[PDB]
């Protein structure tokens, strides 16, 4: 058996840690805050309906 | 006004006689209870603002429509006068657990609030909810000792 073959070859990605995503987290944040604007204006239209009309 | 001293003072006053062994009992009591109620009072007067928002939250959510434009609190000025009452009597309901006498809401509180009340068209059977609510409040914060105060308000409106 004397063909070469290799066996362990090191990865693609390096061996430091996740990076943090703060600053994604502040952008999702900011897609809630828009998307949750858009169902407080329904329920706020709601709210300036006149009191004992039904 | 009065407190449970000067209201003991004046029930012998009225009969023209000296204290009594049952007078005295009284005006023991009376003062044995201080120390709880400057308690409660103080514990009132830290946290007024909390309660009274906690309570015309409650007010507002039992009753929506109050809020909603032709309501008697729609406007800011409405719902200002609204928290004022009620800011009010939470006040003096203290001024009376501090007294243990009910005087001071007679003399300060209900002269003539109920007229005005239906004057203005201020909801009385609201009100009285919102009084209710705001008694609620303080009673799970000191207990049962102002209870009655309140009731005496809701009964000057009711
Ligand atoms: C210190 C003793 C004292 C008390 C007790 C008092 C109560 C009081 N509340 C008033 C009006 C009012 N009171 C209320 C509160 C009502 N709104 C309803 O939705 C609720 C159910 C309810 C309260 C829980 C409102 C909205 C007004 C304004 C009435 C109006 O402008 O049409 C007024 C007429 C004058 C004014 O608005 O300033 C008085 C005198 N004022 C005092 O000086």
């Amino acid at each position: 058996m004397q063909p070469i073959i290799l066996r362990t070859l090191s990865a693609r990605r390096p061996v430091q840690g996740r990076p943090n995503l703060e600053t994604y987290t502040s952008e999702v944040e900011r897609w809630k805050a828009i998307a949750q604007t858009q169902y407080a204006l329904e329920l706020a239209k709601e709210m300036s309906r006149p009191a004992l009309r039904t | 006004m009065l407190d449970a001293v000067t209201k003991i003072i004046n029930r012998t006053d009225a009969e023209g006689r000296y204290f009594a062994s049952k007078d005295f009992d009284e005006v023991t009591r009376f003062f044995a209870t201080g120390e709880a109620r400057l308690r409660a009072a103080s514990t009132i007067s830290a946290n007024a603002a909390s309660i009274l928002r906690e309570s015309a939250a409650a007010l507002f959510t039992e009753q929506p429509d109050l809020l909603r434009p032709g309501g008697n609190a729609y406007t800011s000025r409405r719902y200002a006068a609204c928290v004022r009452d009620m800011e009010y009597f939470l006040r003096y309901a203290t001024y009376a657990l501090v007294a243990g006498d009910t005087s001071v809401i007679d003399e300060r509180v209900l002269n003539g609030l109920k007229e005005t009340y239906m004057s203005l068209g201020v909801p009385i059977p609201s009100t009285v909810a919102g009084v209710t609510a705001m008694k609620g409040v303080v009673a799970s914060m000191i207990g049962s000792e102002a209870n009655v105060y309140f009731d005496h308000i809701a009964k000057g409106l009711s």
